[PDB]
RNA sequence: GAGAACAGAAAUCUCCAGUAGAACAAAAGGGUAAAAGCCCCCUUGAUUUUGAUUUUCAGUGUGAAUACAAACCAUGAAAGU
RNA sequence: GGUUGCGGCCAUAUCUACCAGAAAGCACCGUUUCCCGUCCGAUCAACUGUAGUUAAGCUGGUAAGAGCCUGACCGAGUAGUGUAGUGGGUGACCAUACGCGAAACUCAGGUGCUGCAAUCU
């Protein structure tokens, strides 16, 4: 039955978030020199007292219990009791700077000026009228590429008198769609440059 | 025609990977990865199969090499009453039951830690199953040992789509076939089938059962008695050693080839 | 060493191969007759390269093969040797101890000809190794095979001479 | 491609940073003592450790660019360069980087009187759990060099930060003690680095809630002589110690959130 | 009622909270005693309005289970 | 998921502030205490001074020494009367809050406890299939925790080996739903009362039927009760009382397979029948009355108790656990001879029955008037107390194995804990979100398990009067829950056609 | 590198060696080999929905976007991802 | 001292070639009703340790073999590389004091250490 009440000249400060203790007491250089034979015992005893104080603080910390069982998310089950560590106090530098907020793009400035609120973006499904099905409006099997696979396309009158008369309207629409995609990519790279 | 450049630039794998018995990709996720950052120590129930023995070990990883907490082997099953088929599904179940009961007995869960200063009751013992380089198949003896340990009382997280009796068309198990595999109904069914079909193969296989006059209907009874005896007394008894450490060392060093000195080697050269 | 029963040379596997190049009805009939000859379903092989001269595109069907083991493989092998009239060259063998040979008309093997079947040639290839060949193939503790236990061309020639009493023709 | 994008996202900066990775680099001149000490410290650091196997011609106080290149390539913010020389025997240089640029460097020498992790042959703790810390000596609180040592070793061995801690994981403590106090105009005393495993026994005086603690040393015991220092600039210090503040709810005067979660306002 | 999730006529009517036939609403289901497979008590679910409240004076809805 | 409010900035600062450690002062003086038995109210040792550094274990040993029974000490738990229990030591339990000081005398009431400890169940051991319909009833073997009987709606019962969590036997004699099952207190026979107005007896080891069914009831069986072993003379097998919807209680002698007595006083369906430890039968029926019959007086209705305004749904006796368990204990040790079994069952009954002067067997009746009545039928015809507070009907009620607590499970999604002597209200277990169907104590009277309509089981700690653990896993309503005699396993069954076994 | 009808330098099969000398991305001065490569099985949900929390808009301020988190969801025997 | 299961350090441990291993272990090895997977029970899965074998696998010895590693008061505090007192010279450049500080070379040598558990004539 050894005592568990460590008595110290200067009170030890604690960083329970980092599980650390700091005592600023006096250490004898002759008792801690490498010539002595009791130096390791001295170091062990000092660490023993500091760890006793730290463990007393940790076991005096408030505890979190739960009634949930195993097999669910969370990790802590009913039998486990967890210490609630406070926020750490020691100031440590970060490895990387804070993420800078990206400057407003041309679209964002225009939308702010005209008061255009952002879209709700509920989903990608749209109802096709000619059928009785809901189809994606873009992407994998999207409804933006149905003209590519349409069985019959009427040639527009405006294409007459041009060298594009003999070209497939499906191929023309694919070219126009790809040009729009590349225009969007170029606008994004412009925003990144600016 | 390997060259000096090849031998210098060669980058050898780890030793356990060269003599492949450790899967490090699986082991790093077994040891170093945690679902939560609460610093709960992890334990592995390692199950291994030789050609004549089943090894089950409860192991805690340590920075200076992992430490076995408790172990059980299938050669201890003759002590509990199973002298034949020490590497079958029922033997795996018995080994799992034995290691589970032995661990519980050692830890005191059923018949001064720092958790005793915060909580009133002890946690159930959680171990994660370690299978090594073994195929996960529906009806494997490693999952038989898993079932045995789970019935013994260790908490091993598991799903039952690999136990025998699991239907593939529907996510449901057949506990009748599971109990048949637990008490060796498949081996007894093979015994009866061979005895009725071909006496020639039943002469070669299952010869010890004939020698001991053990019928093809008492397998369930002896497995039940073995389970009861394991639950009654799971404490590990070391085998009484006939010869001592120094005697074994001397007798083996007599057979091992002695070392020849550098001067003797130079004399042989010249 | 040679008297030890564990160094005996046996038939590991026998591969029946048909490389017909063009896929279609002829390839299907080749797969059918291989299934008839082996009792097991054959397996196709995908195209590895694309050549205009050979008229084969990428990821096309070129060949079928079957692997047979055991007494069934021995029966197929002795049928092949019976068709080959028991005369084998020394070049059919290789440095690793396995050997192959081609049969140009498969009707003599024991299959009655049918007008839909036609005429097919097939490659027999027999792989030779001693017991313990799974040391290089098992999942756990995969390891090499020593030179003394390894299979050599002279040893498999000696085994063939002992078994079938057939002269190893130099030319 | 998706894996590459996920790796880039893991590498990019964030409000709540991941655990700092430590890269152990052997230098031009290395020894078995350096290898053993590096292995012991890598065991103490892992699984947040990566080790290089070849030799590299690195001089931290002559050229920072190889260190910056290694830090940016391996995404490691902590670096330990192990080198040797007649002037500095068993020199370990601890580099800490900010944004793939050299934030600060300390340069310590391991004394010859070191006991390895293999010498004690004692039971140790489970792999990869955060330790307890004890710092002895007021210089850790006051003197700039020992301030840097305390912050650096806390950052090195801190591991994961969490608000909930299992009592079953309070296994071992790292102790850093200053070898005797000193005065102005004196050489810097060595720093003693020790690792102890805890054993809790029933106290019979503080009840069943407060046990008695004892320590068993595991090693490696180290005596660090504080050879060289390279300090960060004040602007880099401020940039590194800035806070994101996106996480915290803005504190408005006279507005509180009660136990039931209702927003309440106070009038005067 | 807890919220108006989707009025099928228009998102403008959704954000105005219009309650017409076919509108998806969120409802408090605490008294139904529903518990998840993970043990959590369900007290909010979705329902679809099946009547015209402007015609019959009340909102009738079918839970989406 | 709705979360608790996060701590504020000031709370985080206070959390970062250093904590205070609760340590016993070295200068703590002596305090005077008086030990008083809770059950008997007999003061021991007068008033005695003890140091403030006492522990609960040392106080227990000191009380044993004061009694003079130190060779075989019996554990106790101490409280001071608000009534606050002593957790670890007197200073931190009473002096630390400052309610009782060192100058004033402290009167500690001590209650005996169980030497064994039941760990709470925390996970499902297994989910076992095999029944073709919803499970209607379940029970454990009294001698072992490895055997469970379960009667379901597929006209069958099952005997499950709980060691391997696999089915062992199938009981397929009935033609309609198996409404009730019951293991004999000697562990030799399982009785199943079914919807087809029949009762069958089964040998469990062979999984066989003992001849033909017990016929004679005109409506379905509602409850089965066994004659106590401590009243059955050695060399004989206990008889089976059975109630039914037709308003009759039939007594069956199973050795001769005959029906001896047919009690008929009830005008409506009998909810439950119970065979007490003094040769009495207590019947609760939908005619709003409780009838007490004497088996020693040819089955005549000695008493009619009328205080409820609706159906009495259930009734429980103070000695119910002892009468169910017979001569067995938590250790599972079997007696050598039937005389030894009779004597051991007598001692087990007496430990609960005869205390504080005279033997008493209290009864509690839970009714559809949202209330319960606490009676002592031997002493008076009036109820001892009326327990009110439930908003809906009280479906189930149970005495603790030591008989000191009463637990009521109601349809208002609640459980109420009451004192077992005077019926005074203690606490309310809340947490179920649907009606609580039935409840079950553990052997050491420290833990309670309840199954609800909300597809969940819940384990509650009686000492702290709070939820211990919430167990989901059933896909539908749970109809029956039971706890093993040794306190190792809990079985649950309901509408999902699966048997769930739970263990620590 | 050895052999196997058409079938040769390039079609298909077998053995042995084979630190990657191939195929994925970057521009390593140490990326990945019981894989990050090839093939198979499952998932088609991935624009989920909750938030007293961060930022922005509104004459429709308990709405929507946005950041972060959580509950879920997928898969696996599991550790976990 | 051998051997096995789980490891740490990841060539002193790798590659090539001969020889040796009593016991135990490990392995090759026998069969395909069962659970399970392929063209093929070759791999994986299941069963008997029952018919045999140390032929391989495994470990150890051997080789002025290839390769690898370690101490040096060995190179060497050298090369190289930065400041300097008014040091010179209108000159292309150099010793000097203080800093930081290698490799090529030579010698002495070596070819696995170890943690936990269980077992062996």
């Amino acid at each position: 039955n050894l005592p568990v009440t460590v008595e110290k000249p200067i009170p030890v400060v604690y960083d329970l978030g980092n599980l650390a203790a700091f005592d600023s007491n006096v250490l004898d250089k002759n008792d801690l020199d490498s010539s002595n034979a009791r130096r390791e015992e001295k170091i062990k005893s000092l660490t023993r007292d500091n760890v006793q104080l730290l463990i007393n603080q940790l076991l005096s910390l408030p505890m979190k219990t739960t009634t949930e069982s195993v097999g669910g998310t969370g990790g802590q089950s009913s039998v486990m009791t967890l210490l609630q560590l406070p926020d750490p106090t020691t100031d440590l530098p970060r490895e990387k700077p804070l993420p800078k907020a990206k400057a407003m793009t041309k679209w964002e400035k225009f939308a702010a000026k005209k008061g255009i609120k952002p879209k709700e973006r509920a989903g990608k499904m749209i109802y096709d009228e000619a059928s009785g099905e809901w189809v994606p409006k873009w992407g994998y099997k999207g409804a933006n590429k149905k003209l590519d696979d349409q069985w019959l396309v009427e040639v527009d009158d405006k294409v007459k008198g041009t060298d594009n008369e003999l070209i497939d309207p499906r191929t023309l629409n694919r070219a126009e769609r790809k040009r729009l995609v590349k225009k969007n990519e170029k606008q994004q790279r412009r925003n990144m440059k600016n | 025609a390997k060259s000096s450049a090849y031998s210098s630039r060669f980058q050898t794998p780890f030793r356990r990977r060269r003599e492949g018995k450790t899967d490090y990709y699986q082991r790093k996720r077994l040891v170093t990865q945690h679902k939560a950052k609460y610093n709960t120590p992890k334990y592995r129930l390692v199950v291994r199969f030789t050609n004549k023995d089943i090894i089950c070990q409860i192991i805690s990883s340590t920075i200076t090499g992992d430490v076995v907490l408790a172990a059980a082997y299938s050669h201890e099953l003759p002590r509990y009453g199973i002298t034949h088929g020490l590497t079958n599904w029922a033997a795996a179940y018995a080994t799992g039951l034995l290691i589970a009961r032995r661990t519980l007995q050692k830890l005191g869960l059923d018949e001064y830690e720092l958790t005793e200063a915060v909580e009133d009751g002890p946690r159930p013992f959680k171990v994660f199953l370690d299978i090594g380089l073994q195929r996960t198949t529906t009806g494997a003896r490693v999952f038989g040992a898993l079932k045995g340990a789970s019935d013994g009382g260790l908490y091993v997280p598991h799903s039952e789509n690999r136990f025998p009796g699991w239907d593939f068309e529907t996510e449901e198990i057949d506990p009748e076939l599971l109990r048949s595999y637990i008490f060796g109904g498949h081996v007894s069914q093979y015994m009866e089938e061979l005895a009725d079909d071909d006496e020639e193969r039943f002469s070669e296989l299952f010869k010890g059962y004939l020698a001991d006059d053990i019928d093809a209907d008492s397998l369930e009874d002896i497995y039940t008695s073995a389970h009861e005896a394991i639950r009654a007394d799971p404490a590990f008894k070391p085998t009484e050693k006939k010869f001592t450490k120094e005697q074994y060392a001397a007798e083996s060093k007599k057979y091992r080839q002695t070392k020849l000195s550098k001067e003797e080697r130079a004399a042989r050269v010249a | 060493k040679a008297q030890n029963p564990m160094r005996d040379l046996k038939i590991e596997k026998l591969v029946l191969n048909i490389s017909v190049g063009e896929s279609g009805d002829r390839l299907t009939r080749a797969s059918k007759v291989l299934e008839q000859l082996s009792g097991q379903t054959p397996v196709q092989s995908k195209a590895r390269y694309t050549v205009r001269t050979f008229g084969i595109r990428r990821n096309e069907k070129i060949a079928v093969h079957v692997t047979v083991r055991g007494p069934k493989a021995e029966e197929i092998l002795e049928r092949g040797l019976k068709v080959k009239e028991y005369q084998l060259r020394d070049r059919n063998f290789s440095a690793t101890g396995n050997f192959g040979f081609g049969i140009d008309e498969h009707i003599d093997l024991g299959i009655k000809y049918d007008p839909s079947i036609g005429i097919f040639g097939m490659d027999f290839y027999v792989v030779m190794n001693r017991p313990g060949a799974r040391v290089t193939r098992r999942k756990r503790c995969k390891g090499t095979v020593g030179n003394s236990h390894k299979t050599t061309k002279e040893d498999t020639v000696s085994w063939f001479k002992q078994k079938y009493d057939a002269d190893v023709l130099d030319k | 491609n998706a894996r590459a994008k996920r790796a880039l996202v893991k590498r990019e900066a964030k409000l709540v940073e991941n655990v700092k990775q430590a890269l152990f680099i052997p230098g031009q001149s290395c020894n078995k003592n350096l290898h053993d000490i590096m292995v012991d410290l890598s065991a103490l650091k892992k699984p947040d450790m990566k080790r290089f196997n070849r030799k590299n011609d690195i001089h931290p106080f002559e050229d920072m660019s190889p260190l910056e290149f290694f830090s940016e390539k391996n995404d490691c913010s902590l670096m330990v360069l192990m080198t040797s020389s007649k002037k500095r025997k068993n020199n370990m240089t601890f580099i800490r980087t900010f944004g793939y640029k050299i934030y600060d460097m300390i340069e310590l020498m391991v004394a010859d009187n070191f006991k390895l992790l293999s010498d004690f042959k004692k039971l140790t703790f489970t792999v990869g759990l955060k330790p307890m810390f004890t710092f002895q000596g007021a210089a850790f609180d006051t003197h700039p060099v020992y301030k840097q040592i305390k912050s650096l070793f806390l950052d090195f061995f801190r591991g994961e930060s969490t608000d909930l801690q299992d009592v079953a994981g309070l296994q071992h403590v790292i102790s850093m003690t200053i070898q005797g106090d000193f005065q102005d105009g004196e050489p810097l005393p060595n720093v003693l680095f020790r690792v102890y495993k805890l054993k809790s026994y029933k106290s019979d005086q503080g009840g069943k809630r407060l046990p008695r603690i004892e320590l068993v040393e595991i090693g490696p015991r180290l005596d660090f002589k504080i050879g060289r220092i390279h300090t960060p600039s004040p602007d880099m210090v401020t940039e590194a110690h800035k806070k994101p503040k996106q996480l915290e709810m803005k504190t408005k005067k006279n507005v509180e959130l009660d136990i039931m979660g209702d927003k309440l306002g106070r009038i005067h | 009622i807890l919220a108006v999730k989707k009025n099928p006529q228009s998102p403008m009517y959704t954000q105005l909270g219009v309650l017409t036939k076919g509108t998806i609403i969120e409802v408090n289901v605490s008294e139904l005693g529903m518990v998840t497979a993970g043990g959590k008590v369900v007290w909010g679910k979705y329902a679809q309005v099946t009547n015209e409240p402007d015609r019959d004076g009340c909102v009738n809805a079918v839970l989406l289970v | 998921s709705t979360l608790i409010p996060p701590p504020s900035k000031k709370q985080k600062k206070e959390a970062q502030l250093p904590r205070e450690v609760a340590i016993i002062p070295k200068d703590l003086p002596n305090v005077s205490i008086k030990f008083q038995a809770l059950d008997t109210g007999d003061n021991v040792g007068g008033a005695l001074r003890v140091p403030g550094a006492i522990s609960e274990k040392q106080l227990e040993e000191l009380l044993n020494q004061l009694n003079g029974t130190s060779d075989d000490p019996v554990p106790y738990t101490f409280s001071c009367t608000k009534t606050i229990d002593i957790t670890d030591n007197l200073y931190s339990s009473l002096i630390k809050p400052g309610y009782n000081s060192t100058e004033d005398q402290i009167t500690l009431l001590y209650t005996p406890r169980a030497v064994f400890k039941v760990k709470p169940v925390t996970r499902s051991s297994s989910a076992i299939a095999g029944h073709g319909s919803t499970i209607l009833c379940s029970a454990f073997a009294p001698h072992t925790s490895s055997r469970m009987v379960t009667g379901a709606g597929d006209n069958t019962a099952r005997i499950w080996d709980c060691d391997t969590q696999t089915p062992m036997h199938t009981l397929k004699g009935h033609y309609n739903w198996v409404l009730c099952v019951s293991w004999s207190p000697d562990g030799e026979v399982i009785a199943t009362g079914s919807m087809d107005n029949t009762i069958r007896l089964w040998d469990p080891k062979s999984g066989q039927c003992l001849g033909d069914a017990l016929r004679g009831h005109s409506k379905w069986i509602t409850s089965l009760s066994w004659e106590p072993i401590h009243l059955v003379k050695p060399g004989s097998k206990p008889r089976l009382a059975s109630s039914s919807k037709d308003g009759t209680i039939k007594i069956w002698d199973t050795v001769s397979r005959v029906c001896q007595y047919t009690m008929s006083g009830h005008t409506n369906s009998v909810s439950c029948v119970k065979w007490g430890g003094q040769g009495l039968l207590y019947s609760g029926s939908h005619d709003r009355t409780v009838r007490v019959w004497d088996i020693n007086s040819q089955g005549r209705c000695i008493n009619i108790l009328k205080s409820h305004a609706h159906w009495v749904n259930h009734l429980s006796l103070s000695t119910d656990y002892a009468l169910r368990i017979g001569a067995f204990d938590h250790t599972g040790k079997k007696p050598s001879t039937p005389e030894e079994a009779q004597k051991k069952a007598l001692e087990n009954y007496e430990k609960i029955c005869k205390k504080n002067g005279n033997s008493e067997e209290m009864m509690v009746t839970a009714s559809d008037d949202y209330t319960m009545f606490l009676w002592n039928p031997l002493k008076s015809t009036k109820p001892i107390a009326r327990m009110t507070g439930h908003q809906k009907l009280v479906n189930h009620v149970a005495f603790s194995p030591d008989g000191r607590y009463i637990v009521s499970a109601s349809f208002d999604n609640s459980i109420k804990l009451w004192d077992g002597r005077d019926g005074k209200f203690i606490s309310t277990f809340r947490g179920h979100v649907a009606s609580v169907y039935q409840v079950a104590w553990s052997s050491d009277c420290r833990l309670l398990v309840s199954c609800s309509k909300d597809t969940t089981l819940k384990v509650w700690d009686v000492r702290t009067r709070k939820l211990s653990v919430d167990l989901p896993g059933h896909k539908d309503e749970v109809y029956t829950v039971d706890w093993s005699v040794d306190g190792k396993r809990v079985c649950s069954g309901g509408k999902d056609k699966m048997v769930r076994l739970w263990t620590h």
